[PDB]
C-alpha cells in the first residue's frame, strides 16, 4: 500500500510550524515520515534543490492525482506583484495554485496559512493573504497557532491518514477534536480567576503563588486551543504555567487586538 | 569581470541557477557562472522573501515588540525576543535581576545547541553523506568505525547498525524515497565510505528523536517551543521552592539539569566526533574550498559575559578582524553611526541617497522591487537575475565599509585571536580548536590508516570544513556554559535571591518621553542587533540587522561581495547541473532567509 504523498509548501513564514512538527512525541515525526506519509516536497528537509526539487511536484501530482495532501506553511503576498515571495523565479502564489488544483485535501498549517499571522498585522506591507482567500474551490483544514502544538499537527495527519477523511471542523474550519475548548475552560489557574486572585505586577507575591494572569493581559478567555490540557513539548508546560498570559496566538488577527499586556474588558 | 577583496569575478562563463535553495530556512535563489573547467568564477546571492516586520512594529508598544520580532524566525526561536527585550531595557535604563540574566543565558545556550545540532544533521549532513551508499555498508565495519570515531557512544553494536540499515532499505525499496527523492546520490562529490554514511544516517535519526527533549528547557522557562515567551525587565517564570504553584521550583530546575546533562553527552559523543571524522575525510580528499571572507574579515558583537553587564568578561569575546590579521582585534560598537551601516544599492529597497549606508538608528525600509536591464525573463518569471542592479530582499550590512563574515566560525577565529593576546575568558574555545586540529591532522588519520597532515588553524578554519567544525565546537561550549549557569542559578536561589523581574519602569508613565536603545545577541548564525527609537511610549523606529543579513548580503555601493558570494568563488563542480558543492558551502553558513529579510 502506498503511503499518502504530502507536498509541504512554504510561503512567507518563520518555519515555526515545521519546527513544531518535529517536536511531536506521539507520534514521532520520524515514524510519520518513514511509515505514515511520503514527504515528497519540503524545502526544509529535502535532498533535491532547484530544478531537481521542482521536478518532484509534477511527478507526484501526475502519479497521485487527487490522492496527495497539500500542506501549506506560510502565505502568499499579493503586493510587489507577488515577488515578495519568489520560488523558481515566479511568485509563490503560482506554485500554491498549481499544487492545490489536484490535491485531495489542503492543510493550512499555523496562523500564517490560516489567517495571515505577523506579516498580515497592520499595515501588512506585502498584502500577505491566508490560503483559503486564494484557494476557494478545495477542502481546507485550518490548524492555527503560532505555531500549533506539535501533537495537534501530527494528530491532524494521523486522523487524515487513518480515515482518509478531514475531521469535523468548526465554522472557522478548525478541527473540533483540538480547538473546541477555550484556554480559560480548563486552565489550572481558573480557581484563582474564580476567587478574584490576580497577578498585578510581574514577580509580585501573587505571581509567585501562580495567581490568574487576566490583569497581565491573558487572552485565554477568548482563545481556542488545546494548550491548557495537551500542553507543549510532551505536556511539559504552556504559556500560563510558565508565568506569561496567553497572547491569543491561535485566533484570527491576534496581533491587532491591542497590547498583549492590556486586560480584556468586562471580566 | 571586476576584482574585489582579492576575488576576480567573471560572469562570461556558463550560468547555473539554483532556485529553490533547499535545506535552509526560508527562500533563497543562487546563481553562479562556471569556467571551461566547471570552476565557479561568479556567485549571486538572492533573498527571495520579505515580510516587513520593521514597518509593522511602528507605533506599537515597546513591551510587545519581543513577541512580534520573535516571529522573524522559528528556527533561531527566541534570539530576536532576547535582542528586543535587551534593546528596550537599554533604551529605558532597566537592569534585570541575576536570575533573569541566568535564565535568559540558559535559554540562549539551549537554542545554540538545538539549532546547531539540527542544522548539521537535518540540513547539512546530506551534502557530505550519501544515504544510498549507507545501504552498501557492512554493519560490523560500521560498528568498528563508530568505536574509533567515538568510543564513549553506547549505540555502537553491529546489530543496531544492521537494524537501522534494514529500515532505510525497506524505505528506499518502497519506491517512495520522500526527502531522498531526486537526490545527488552517487556523485563523485561524495567521498565517504559506506560505513561512514551508515554511521551518519544512524545519527541523523538519533538527533531527530533527541532534539525534542533539549527544547523542554525553553518549555519550562518560556512556556513553549517554538517561540518561548520573554519579558521586558526579566522573565515571567516566577520562583517558589516552598511552591509547586510557582512556574519555577526545585523539581523544575532538576528537570532542566537532566536535559542539560543529556545535551553535554550528545555534543561530546555524537556531534563533535562526527564533524571531526567527516571533516578529516573531506580534508584527506583535498576539499578545503569555501573560506570566502573568513580568510580576511570576521565580526561578532561578543557574548556570554561571566559577569552580567561586564563586556570584558565575554566568554565568546567579539570585535572585528580585517585582512586576515589575527594579531589585531578592533572593538565593535553597535552605537557608533560610522561602524554598522546597511546599503541598499543592490537590494529591493530605496533610500534618498543609495551611495550611503545607514546606521540602524537611522535605518529605512521602503520596498522597491525592480529588475535590471540585463534580466533574462520578466518581473514575475525570472530566468537569470541581473546582479549589476537590485537582486535581493537582503540589505547589505558593512562594518566601517568592510564586508564581514559572521557566525560560529567568526566567533571561534575571534576567540582564538583574543586567547593569543592573553584573554583567559577564551581559553576553552582555544583548547577545542587545538584539540580539533590535532584530531583532524593526526589522531583520526592514524586511527583510519590515512596520512598525517600539518594544516595550521589559520589554514583549516577559513574553509567550508572549518565553518562546519566551528558550529559543532560552539554547540559543545554552549552546553558546558549552560551547565555552569544552572549551578549559579540554583546557588543564587538557595542563597535567598528569588527575584525574576524588575518592574520599576514597566509602566510607560515612568519612561523618558524619547529614548533609543540597542540589543545585541550572539545568535546561532552570528551577530544579531535590534535598534529601537521610542517616542511618547510608542515605537518610532525599529531596525534589525540579522546574521544572515550580513552573510547573505548582495553587493554594496562599492561592488564589494558578501560572505555567501565570496565562499562559492573558485570552487570546482563535479557536474555544473548538480549543485552539490554550492549546497555544501552555502549550508555551512546555516542560511536563515526569514531572518535575513524580516
Ligand atoms: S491565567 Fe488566563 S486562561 Fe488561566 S484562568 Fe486566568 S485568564 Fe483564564
Ligand atoms: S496559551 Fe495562548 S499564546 Fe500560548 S500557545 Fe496556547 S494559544 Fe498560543
Ligand atoms: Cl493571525
Ligand atoms: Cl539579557
Ligand atoms: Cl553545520
Ligand atoms: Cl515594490
Ligand atoms: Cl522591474
Ligand atoms: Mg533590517
Ligand atoms: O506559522
Amino acid at each position: 500500500k502506498p503511503r499518502t504523498p504530502v507536498l509541504w509548501l512554504h510561503g512567507l513564514e518563520c518555519t515555526c510550524c515545521s519546527e513544531s512538527f518535529i517536536r511531536s512525541a506521539h507520534p514521532l515525526a520520524k515514524d510519520v515520515v518513514l511509515s505514515m506519509i511520503s514527504l515528497d516536497y519540503d524545502d526544509t528537509l529535502m535532498a533535491a534543490a532547484g530544478h531537481q526539487a521542482e521536478a518532484i511536484l509534477e511527478e507526484i501530482m501526475t502519479k497521485y492525482k487527487g490522492n496527495y495532501i497539500l500542506a501549506v506553511e506560510g502565505n502568499p503576498p499579493l503586493n510587489q506583484d507577488g515577488m515578495s515571495c519568489i520560488i523558481g523565479g515566479r511568485p509563490f502564489i503560482e506554485q500554491l495554485k498549481y499544487v492545490a488544483k489536484d490535491a485531495k485535501a489542503i492543510i493550512s498549517w499555523g496562523s500564517c496559512a490560516s489567517w495571515g499571522c505577523v506579516q498580515a498585522a497592520k499595515p501588512n506591507p506585502t498584502q500577505a493573504t491566508p490560503v483559503h482567500k486564494v484557494i476557494t474551490d478545495k477542502p481546507i483544514i485550518k490548524v492555527p497557532g503560532c505555531p500549533p502544538i506539535a501533537e495537534v499537527m501530527t494528530g491532524v495527519i494521523t486522523y487524515m491518514l487513518t480515515f482518509d477523511r478531514i475531521p469535523e471542523l468548526d465554522r472557522q474550519g478548525r478541527p473540533k477534536m483540538f480547538y473546541s475548548q477555550r484556554i480559560h475552560d480548563k486552565c489550572y489557574r481558573r480557581p484563582h480567576f474564580d476567587a478574584g486572585q490576580f497577578v498585578e505586577e510581574w514577580d509580585d507575591e501573587s505571581a509567585r503563588k501562580g495567581f490568574c494572569l487576566y490583569k497581565m493581559g491573558c487572552k485565554g478567555p477568548t482563545t481556542y486551543n488545546a494548550c491548557s490540557t495537551t500542553r507543549w513539548n510532551e505536556g511539559t508546560s504552556f504559556c500560563i504555567q510558565s508565568g506569561h498570559g496567553c497572547i491569543g496566538c491561535s485566533e484570527d488577527g491576534f496581533w491587532d487586538k491591542g497590547s498583549f499586556y492590556d486586560r480584556l474588558t468586562g471580566i | 569581470a571586476y576584482a574585489t577583496q582579492g576575488f576576480n569575478l567573471d560572469d562570461r562563463g556558463r550560468r547555473i541557477v539554483v532556485d529553490p535553495v533547499t535545506r535552509i530556512e526560508g527562500h533563497m535563489r543562487c546563481e553562479v557562472n562556471v569556467d571551461a573547467n566547471n570552476v565557479i568564477r561568479n556567485a549571486v546571492s538572492t533573498g527571495t522573501m520579505w515580510r516587513g516586520l520593521e514597518v509593522i512594529l511602528k507605533g506599537r508598544d515597546p513591551r510587545d515588540a519581543w513577541a512580534f520580532v520573535e516571529r522573524i524566525c522559528g528556527v533561531c526561536t527566541g534570539c530576536h525576543a532576547l535582542a528586543s527585550v535587551r534593546a528596550v531595557e537599554n533604551a529605558l535604563d532597566i537592569r534585570i535581576p541575576k536570575n533573569a540574566h541566568l535564565i535568559r543565558e540558559i535559554m540562549a545556550k539551549t537554542l545554540q545547541v538545538h539549532d546547531h545540532a539540527v542544522h548539521f544533521y537535518h540540513l547539512h549532513a546530506l551534502d557530505w553523506v550519501d544515504v544510498m551508499s549507507a545501504l552498501k555498508a557492512d554493519p560490523k565495519r560500521t560498528s568498528e568505525l563508530q568505536q574509533l570515531v567515538s568510543p564513549a557512544h553506547p549505540l555502537s553494536s553491529a546489530g543496531y547498525f544492521r537494524d537501522i540499515q534494514n529500515r532505510l532499505k525497506r524505505f528506499v525499496e518502497s519506491g517512495q524515497l520522500g526527502p531522498f527523492m531526486n537526490g545527488y546520490w552517487g556523485s563523485k562529490a561524495y567521498v565517504l565510505p559506506p560505513e561512514a554514511n551508515l554511521m551518519a544516517v544512524t545519527h541523523y535519526l538519533e538527533a531527530l528523536d533527541l532534539q525534542k527533549e533539549w527544547v523542554k528547557i525553553h518549555t519550562i522557562f518560556g512556556g513553549k517551543n517554538p517561540h518561548p515567551n520573554y519579558l521586558v525587565g526579566g522573565v515571567p517564570c516566577a520562583i517558589n521552592l516552598d511552591a509547586a504553584s510557582a512556574p519555577v521550583n526545585m523539581e523544575r530546575l532538576s528537570f532542566v539539569k537532566a536535559r542539560i546533562d543529556e545535551i553535554i553527552e550528545f555534543n561530546k559523543n555524537v556531534y563533535v566526533p562526527d564533524v571531526l571524522a567527516i571533516g578529516t575525510l573531506y580534508k584527506q580528499a583535498g576539499w578545503l574550498y569555501g573560506g570566502g571572507l573568513a580568510a580576511t574579515n570576521v565580526l561578532d558583537y561578543g557574548e556570554y559575559p561571566n559577569v552580567a553587564y561586564n563586556k570584558s568578561t565575554d566568554q565568546l569575546p567579539g570585535g572585528a578582524i580585517l585582512n586576515g590579521n589575527w594579531d589585531e582585534v578592533f572593538p565593535v560598537d553597535p552605537r557608533d553611526s560610522q561602524q554598522v551601516q546597511e546599503f541598499v544599492s543592490h537590494s529591493w529597497y530605496k533610500y534618498a541617497d543609495e551611495s550611503v549606508g545607514l546606521h540602524p538608528w537611522d535605518g529605512v525600509t521602503e520596498p522597491n522591487y525592480v529588475l535590471g536591464a540585463n534580466t533574462k525573463g520578466t518581473r514575475t518569471r525570472i530566468e537569470q537575475i541581473d546582479e549589476s542592479a537590485k537582486y535581493s530582499w537582503i540589505k547589505s550590512p558593512r562594518w566601517r565599509g568592510h564586508a564581514m563574515e559572521v557566525g560560529p566560525l567568526s566567533r571561534y577565529i575571534l576567540a582564538y585571536a583574543h586567547a593569543r593576546s592573553g584573554n583567559k575568558y577564551a581559553e576553552r574555545p582555544k583548547e577545542q580548536l587545538e584539540y580539533s586540529a590535532q584530531m583532524i591532522n593526526s589522531a583520526i588519520p592514524k586511527a583510519l590508516g590515512l596520512p598525517e597532515t600539518q594544516y595550521t588553524l589559520k589554514q583549516l578554519l577559513p574553509s567550508t570544513i572549518g565553518r562546519t567544525l566551528a558550529r559543532a565546537l560552539e554547540s559543545q561550549y554552549c552546553g558546558e556554559m549552560m551547565h555552569s549557569d544552572w549551578h549559579d542559578l540554583v546557588a543564587n536561589i538557595r542563597a535567598g535571591d528569588t527575584a525574576t523581574a524588575n518592574v520599576d519602569k514597566w509602566d510607560p508613565a515612568t519612561w523618558p518621553l524619547q529614548a533609543k536603545g540597542v540589543g545585541t545577541v550572539a545568535a546561532p548564525r552570528g551577530a544579531l542587533g535590534h535598534w529601537i527609537r521610542i517616542k511618547d511610549g510608542r515605537i518610532e523606529n525599529y531596525q534589525c540587522v540579522v546574521p544572515t543579513t550580513w552573510n547573505g548580503s548582495p553587493r554594496d555601493y562599492k561592488g564589494q561581495i558578501g560572505a555567501f558570494e565570496a565562499s562559492l568563488m573558485n570552487t570546482p563542480m563535479v557536474n555544473p547541473e548538480q549543485p552539490v558543492e554550492i549546497l555544501r558551502t552555502l549550508h555551512s553558513f546555516d542560511p536563515c532567509l526569514a531572518c535575513s529579510t524580516h
